[PDB]
């Protein structure tokens, strides 16, 4: 990101902070939320198998 | 004669001075 010298952080449209200027090293870092995904379970009937 | 166009001003200075203002001057 082309962060301008004054800019402290950026946001997702949900207000949740997308990226931050680190307070000890002036690097601009993205904050992605930790890895997730929906768990569909595919099964015969328990009448047939577990 | 102010030139027609668009350009976004960037914050360069923050003054935590708390001063009451209502008038001003320019220094040629
Ligand atoms: C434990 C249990 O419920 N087993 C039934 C079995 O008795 C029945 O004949 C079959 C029909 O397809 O479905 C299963
Ligand atoms: C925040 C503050 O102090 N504002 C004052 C305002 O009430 C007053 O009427 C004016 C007089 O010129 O000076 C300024
Ligand atoms: C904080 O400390 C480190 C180690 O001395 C230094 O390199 C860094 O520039 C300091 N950060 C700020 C914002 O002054």
């Amino acid at each position: 990101k082309k962060f301008l010298p004054f800019q402290q952080f950026g946001r997702d449209i949900a207000d949740t902070t997308d990226a931050v200027r680190d307070p000890q090293t002036l690097e601009i870092l993205d904050i992605t939320p930790c890895s997730f995904g929906g768990v569909s379970v595919i099964t015969p009937g328990t009448n047939t198998s577990n | 004669d102010l030139p027609q166009g668009f350009s976004a001003l960037e914050p360069l200075v923050d003054l935590p001075i708390g001063i009451n203002i209502t008038r001003f001057q320019t220094l040629l």
